[PDB]
């Protein structure tokens, strides 16, 4: 009374980290890293007229 | 910088401790027993 | 197969995080560059990461906005420890204001301090929950702090979270505006953390000087006994033991209510080498200085109140026998005492590896010591106080003018205010008899 | 023939089934590679009730292993011995129920047990012809308790005419570990009374006391209370194995024990228990085994027979002995002692005698008996349950995930119900 | 069919025991394999510097 | 004997086509002067009978600067001498002078190169062509050589790798006209267009690569890069192979929508590189970052109509299938609702090359993906923005219809990018 | 005699192919360079069924290799055994369909199709008496689906009264690496309920599933795949190439697995397999392996053979063992499991005998089954097809090679007729 699936669920040993890593992913890309060079060097200085 | 710096310091203790809390310590009486029935030993081949 | 992720924010933070990591390299046998020595596996999985070919990574994030403490790390012997992006730095410190960490700097930094945080939980398959380390009396410590928990608490739901945060003392302090933003960090943190422990300045000093005989205790000495701690409460996880208790065998033995979860801590023994041998160190005197009232590492006295449950961790050589008699005796005891619908009120836990002892430190090598975290209705009179020191500054709006214009409304404060006296009401509440 | 299979879980199960087969391998002459070298060929004649044979001729035990946290196989696997388990028969999940019978029971038990259920239908089908089941585990934790008693329901659904057997371990105040232990005790004891055919309390006070008193060593360890436990295990079901003067399997037992169909929660001991600094004085004889049988102290279990009447006695002798000393001795003890026997059922002591006597031990005895005594044990913790359960304490954990506050409340009349029924029979008279 | 059934306990215990070095040398020439390969970039980074 | 032919139009093509050279030259081993020191060089070169090996590219363009700097270089020796046509007079920033009055004389003898080239292969399997599409002669000869190649070879495939405007960084002031006009002739006349922006690769240099200051020498080594993950099945073998004809049948969903946006990973410098494991698990990540798109675009404003990725290195079938269904967990990244599976995976073995002097450091596994996604309609809304603030005024304007170009040429362009526009929303919406 | 000629085609049939001759080669000890080394003199009696005598004393597979593309074709003559193979029945084109039904079918299908039948019937003739033909393809790809389908309906319409089977994978909706697997998938099924006598259905997934929890291997790849479906392949007519107790061919399986002659569809499975750490636990006995055998998890298809109902189900055994043993086994299992089975057709499962076991084993079975729950897959297939069909998408492509839109309508209500058709005898009653 097992399907093909809910069955991996049990342990087997060390080699469930390549099946369970991102269950937990905290999902992705939802955040934006584009131009967050700024902390690391020093921006152009901008000049007025 | 000078608190902190590179330090020397270098599991047979984990074992010792764990097969000793298995362990038995007050084993039981001492085996003086051989396997004998009592419907063989009563039952004997006679001349 | 179990992890656990590690968040340092603020000065503080970030010193605290350099000694436990130093201690937990020692204690794992990894050299300060990361490479293994010389040439039994998965106890260091917990708190690092395999490169795949010999040297670690831990699993931790270091942010400021000010990067005088953050650019340290980059340049002393652990450089090469230490992923080279995950030492987030900033630019303009918030200056001890609480506004300009939560509404005007700290919403620059947030979104790839989550990305770098997810980064670090995608490579993870048994995270049991998240540390975070923050001092509360600082700008910075406070803003992000709390924008990080409620970030962190829609981004993954039901994953735990432990915050050992630093109360300013009672008299001692440093900063003049620590009042204001504690109250403002104490509500955002009080319904988004799972557990908090209580770990101001005063009181370390205290045990370093009646205990270690320091006449002139700093910094660098308080941080070892945190790390200490945080060593003893996450090395069930890590090493074998008789009596194992997980991470997530806290929120079902030590918060009796979703709103209570503050509460305290001692760690037994602490001695230096000078009086360490002169007495056996016996299991059961040990835990008399655990509950013994000066040594609770928070300045509390649990005499004031009712006792809630107790969670304990002993290890070393300790038997489980040994320990059952210690227990009977302090229930015998009549000077402790509990709360009526409590009748059982000790967690227990034992494990085998001794606690290590670091090179050039202070405290001696025993056999054996105990870290013990309490929940007690003694914890009201730390906020009742400083609710008297955040109204006697309030009562004619002073400093105020350096929080309102940095986007922070008005009436902020009002609802604090209300969030703390509800929050002692509960526990006088919760305190009273049947 | 009637052959048992052996299903363990949680921690604290696990602990007590390692070293169970450690007693039962060396009694067998099994060695931890799993090839026979025995010295008598009684030793192999039946056992095919604890074991399988597979190719090349070893022999494997037929244990289920079960947990809910991956820490626990590689202690069990590493200590002697731990090569015999069939590494197909490990069963378990990767989380833990945290000491939360919900957990163990609602929202993690049930999405696992479908597969622990499966291997418990191929080592059950394969059997010839089965005779019961034998469950080991603890009233104390989550998964023990929880994944634990929900598996007693299932296998009983599939199974209902065989024999089940439980040796549970109670929480007892003096030593206690866990503030949410009055909680998941009671729940348990709810769903193992409809199931169970037999159950056996045993606890960790009583076992670290007879160790103090009677053992008198100066440091008791976890190995000491798992010992002592086996012991008494591989005595209830020897004569099964070994033949004997009267023959008694587990239906035997069972009939004769359990008057009324609800009362079947029995305390058991074993003897003779001596230190070795007398073990050289003592002399073996079964009037000195029937002196230890009935001390009060001897007793596996706080729950003081004296404070109640015996409702009904079982003596299961091991050794080379005659039947008439067996007899006269056991009419004599109901005689001495007729108040502490309740008077409607005359002669409500049974004996057996099993000529395989245990390894070391000329003669050796364990004792089965039904009294009401055990009362007072439900009423403690009762007493405990009652009072966290008025002011709703710890409990947002439990009703966080399904369970609501009538299953607790259910729980609290139908326990009550249990010892209010279970004193009935003290005070009756005919 | 008893000496049968104990040739084939030579047989498996010999076969399983050689099955455990193809587990070991894997394992060893993997680690040979990344650390030759992870020399590699302490090249790269001098070049680079 | 499959052979595909590059060709490369304008100062921005050239300049990144050199880049792809040193890269196919050292993959196979050839040295500059083109002598080795079995038949995988077929796919690029040409046996010449006994010894050197000629590439199968041409350079054109109309300004000598740039092809005598090639003819004059360390690759003097490698290409043929009469297949780098150079010109007098530039374009000069002027989308009619390139397709009106100059290309006018060009395209004769360009088209003679392509059919020698062409004549010597025996199993084409398309044209690759690369051209900067906001210049004179990048869009002005590209748009006349597309449409004469696509009436005399017919069913080919012709890849185009074009270098749109970023958004708000540029180096010219028309370049808004000439982009416009250029896009309604690739549109009818091209099988597959990649988004290959400036500002985009800007901040993959300064990210990731720990490089202060890039420059034009540092861009064209990325993008030569995607050339070789892209065409590296062709001519190594591996567990999946996917052909150049592999693309279409499996990218576009209606004839008008082929245009996609690419990215690469991983591209770490060698400080960081191996600070970390690298495992296929997380570069299958990195790729679908949106900070990873080589296009000023975001992906997280529309759906995904469909997905390729090329792995290469040393990875397994097991690992990309595991990765492959955490993505489809994600709720982040949502696909088109008619399309249940977006996915085409191919695997490689040879692992990804290092170049001298480079960047990039060495590793053993790499992905390249090409998407398309609904996503891609703001480019063209932007530069369409920017053609109608300037054609309010009519500026710029004399200087296109002196050169031969009709006054409503603008009107007829500026209708198709509506058109354009109008499929991309009409597909994006579930029924 | 009955000989029977190989086919195969797509890059996916040809490694199927590829290691299928190394598992034959092996079992007749056949040697790369053809010269036969082995002991037995019974792997000689039978070997023209899948081997032609050449002058030297060197055997040559009767293997047709044909594809549209040189890259797979050069990778397998330069692997091992690739000198057996006659270079002159290498066949294949130099464009390519690439994924693209219409394209392998119709545009570049019929202008070298005509090649492949004229090797084809030289092979056929040359035979002295023909037993039928097997061809091993995969569905998910353009000219293994296209042109392979097309080669299908050539033969059968000039060998009316062979048999002929088809070793099918389709793709699972869990591992896709095709975006157009829906289209071509449900156009060749059309094509393939009409003129295979015999089809037999595999997945990738289900192969993944298989490795991972039951081999317990951390590396598999698709030589390890591959070795799974080939020793199902060796396995059906093992009894066609040496004696037996009961002797069943090709033919024979037909008419006691298909009731209906539209009911031609498959799953297959293959047992024992243990992992290499855990096979010294295990006994190799016939209720052994038939419990292996029926489990729905050693399947090597998606479909849950417990959601339907067995229509007729056979087990081919291998070795030496006891037929009373075999039947009793057949018979259990009915019973113990009537609700699966249906019931209007009593004694469901038929057993056939082999007396040579695989090199390595003393006991080897094969199962195939026709049961009504593989209607899931082409529930689940429809439904993809179904998704991308009503918006027209990745549509110009197949009706801008000579196709209409009307061909699919009639290629989805056929697919959908095959389903009720096919779900109409679950629920049929007596
Ligand atoms: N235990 C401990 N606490 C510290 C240490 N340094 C600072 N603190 C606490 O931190 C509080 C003030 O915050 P800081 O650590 O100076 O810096 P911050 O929290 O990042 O806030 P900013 O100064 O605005 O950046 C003080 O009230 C101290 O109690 C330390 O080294 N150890
Ligand atoms: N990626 C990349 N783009 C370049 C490079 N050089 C120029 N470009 C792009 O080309 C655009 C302008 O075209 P030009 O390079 O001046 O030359 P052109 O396209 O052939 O047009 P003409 O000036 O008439 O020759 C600029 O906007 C740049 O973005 C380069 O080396 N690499
Ligand atoms: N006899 C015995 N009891 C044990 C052992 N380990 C733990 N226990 C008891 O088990 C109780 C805790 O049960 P626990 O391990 O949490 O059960 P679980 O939730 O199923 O894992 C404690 O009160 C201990 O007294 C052991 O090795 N032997
Ligand atoms: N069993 C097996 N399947 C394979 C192998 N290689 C590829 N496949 C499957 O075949 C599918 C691709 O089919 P394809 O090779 O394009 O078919 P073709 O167009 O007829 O050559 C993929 O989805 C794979 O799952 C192999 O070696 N063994
Ligand atoms: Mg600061
Ligand atoms: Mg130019």
């Amino acid at each position: 009374t097992a399907d093909r699936n809910k069955q991996a669920k049990v342990f087997q040993n060390k080699e469930l980290a390549k099946t369970n890593f991102a269950g937990k992913s905290s999902p992705g890309p939802a955040y934006d890293v584009r131009d967050t060079d700024y902390f690391t060097y020093q921006k152009a200085p901008k000049w007025k007229i | 910088a000078k608190t902190y710096q590179g330090k020397q310091m270098f599991p047979e203790k984990i074992k010792a401790l764990s097969k000793d809390l298995r362990a038995e310590h007050f084993k039981l009486g001492n085996d003086p027993q051989s396997y004998t029935s009592e419907a063989a030993a009563k039952f004997k081949e006679f001349d | 197969m179990r992890e656990v992720i590690s968040i340092h924010v603020g000065q503080g933070g970030i010193q605290v995080g350099n000694a436990c990591w130093e201690l937990f390299c020692l204690e794992h046998g990894i050299q300060p560059d990361g490479q293994m020595p010389s040439d039994g596996d998965d106890a260091f999985n917990t708190f690092f990461s395999e490169t795949g070919a010999g040297k670690h990574v831990p699993r931790a994030v270091f942010l400021d906005l000010e990067p005088t403490v953050i650019d340290e790390v980059r340049t002393g012997t652990y450089r090469q420890l230490f992923h080279p992006e995950q030492l987030i730095s900033g630019k303009e410190d918030a200056a001890n204001n609480f506004a300009r960490g939560h509404y005007t700097i700290g919403k620059e930094i947030v979104d790839l301090c989550l990305d770098r945080i997810r980064k670090l939980a995608d490579n993870c398959t048994g995270l049991q929950g998240f540390l975070v380390f923050n001092s509360v009396g600082g700008g910075t410590g406070s803003g992000l702090g709390s924008l990080l928990l409620e970030r962190l608490s829609v981004d993954y739901g039901k994953k735990s979270k432990l915050g050992f945060t630093i109360y300013p003392s009672p008299q001692v302090s440093t900063a003049v505006v620590e009042p204001y933003n504690s109250i403002l960090s104490t509500h955002s943190l009080l319904e988004h953390t799972d557990v908090a422990v209580m770990l101001d300045n005063e009181a370390i000093y205290d045990i370093c000087r009646r205990n270690l005989d320091i006449e002139r205790p700093t910094y660098t000495n308080l941080n070892r006994l945190i790390a200490q701690v945080i060593s003893s409460l996450t090395a069930s996880l890590r090493f074998d033991g008789a009596l194992n208790v997980d991470i997530t065998e806290f929120q079902t033995n030590l918060v009796p209510y979703p709103r209570i979860h503050f509460m305290l801590s001692s760690y037994a023994p602490i001695i230096s080498a000078e009086k360490a041998y002169h007495e056996q160190l016996s299991v059961a005197e040990i835990t008399n200085s655990a509950f013994e009232p000066a040594n609770m590492m928070a300045k509390c006295d649990p005499r004031h109140g009712k006792y809630m449950a107790c969670s304990m961790m002993y290890r070393g050589d300790v038997v489980p026998k040994d320990v059952n008699a210690s227990i009977a005796t302090i229930k015998t005891k009549r000077t402790i005492q509990f709360v009526d619908w409590c009748p059982t009120g000790f967690k227990v836990g034992i494990n085998y590896q001794p606690p290590t002892v670091v090179p050039g430190g202070d405290l001696a090598k025993v056999m054996r010591a105990v870290c013990m975290i309490s929940n007690s209705t003694a914890i009201a009179e730390v906020f009742s106080r400083l609710d008297h020191k955040f109204d006697l500054m309030y009562a004619k709006r002073a400093f105020v003018h350096w929080y309102v214009g940095e986007g922070m409304e008005e009436g902020e404060f009002s609802e604090a205010r209300e969030d703390l006296a509800a929050l002692e009401k509960d526990y006088e509440e919760v305190g009273i008899e049947t | 023939m009637r052959e048992i299979v052996h299903i363990q879980g949680g921690q604290c199960g696990n602990q007590i089934g390692a070293k169970f087969w450690e007693v039962i391998s060396d009694e067998h002459g099994i060695d931890p590679t799993g090839t026979y070298h025995g010295d008598s060929d009684l030793q192999l004649e039946r056992i095919n009730v604890y074991y399988n044979e597979a190719t090349g001729g070893r022999y494997v035990p037929r244990a289920i292993l079960m947990d809910l946290e991956p820490g626990t196989m590689d202690s069990v696997r590493a200590g002697p011995f731990g090569q015999l388990f069939r590494p197909d028969n490990f069963v378990f999940g990767q989380t833990g129920a945290g000491n939360n019978w919900a957990k163990g029971h609602y929202t993690e038990g049930a999405e696992l047990i479908d597969s622990v259920l499966d291997v418990v239908r191929k080592e059950a089908e394969g059997c010839d012809c089965l005779q019961g089941f034998q469950i080991t585990h603890s009233l104390g934790g989550g998964t023990g308790s929880g994944m634990g008693t929900l598996l007693i329901s299932k296998v009983r659904e599939e199974y209902p005419d065989r024999i089940m057997e439980t040796f549970s371990v109670v929480p007892s105040p003096k030593v206690s570990d866990t503030v949410v232990e009055p909680y998941n005790a009671t729940l348990s004891v709810h769903q193992l009374v409809e199931n169970a055919d037999e159950c056996m309390v045993i606890d960790n006070e009583a076992l670290y006391d007879i160790c103090f008193r009677t053992l008198k060593l100066t440091t008791p360890t976890y190995g000491d209370l798992n010992h002592l436990v086996s012991a008494a295990m591989s005595g209830v079901t020897c004569c099964l194995r070994f033949p004997g003067q009267l023959n008694s399997d587990l239906r035997k037992l069972a009939v004769n024990l359990i008057p009324f169909p609800r009362l079947h929660f029995f305390m058991i001991g074993f003897a003779p228990l001596t230190s070795r600094g007398s073990q050289q004085y003592r002399a073996l004889t079964v009037p000195e085994l029937t002196q230890q049988m009935f001390d009060a102290k001897n007793m596996m279990c706080a729950a003081d027979p004296r404070h109640g009447r015996y409702l009904t006695a079982s003596a299961l002798f091991r050794g080379r002995m005659s039947t008439k000393e067996v007899d006269e001795q056991m009419l004599n003890v109901q005689n001495k002692n007729s108040s502490y026997f309740v008077e409607w059922i005359p002669n409500n002591i049974k004996s057996s005698i099993c000529d395989i006597p245990p390894k070391g031990l000329k003669m050796a005895v364990t004792f089965v008996g039904n009294s009401t005594a055990i009362q007072e044990m439900f009423k403690r913790v009762a007493e405990q349950f009652t009072a966290m359960f008025r002011r709703k304490a710890f409990l947002h954990w439990y009703t966080g995930e399904g369970m609501d506050e009538m299953e607790f409340t259910e729980a609290e009349s139908n326990m009550n119900d249990l010892v209010s029924e279970y004193q009935q029979y003290q005070d009756a008279t005919a | 069919e008893k000496e049968q059934k104990e040739l084939e306990k030579d047989i498996l215990t010999k076969a399983v025991a050689a099955y455990e070095q193809e587990v070991e040398r894997k394992k060893k020439e993997l680690y040979l394999t990344n650390k030759q390969h992870q020399s590699s970039l302490i090249g790269q980074m001098h070049d680079k510097d």
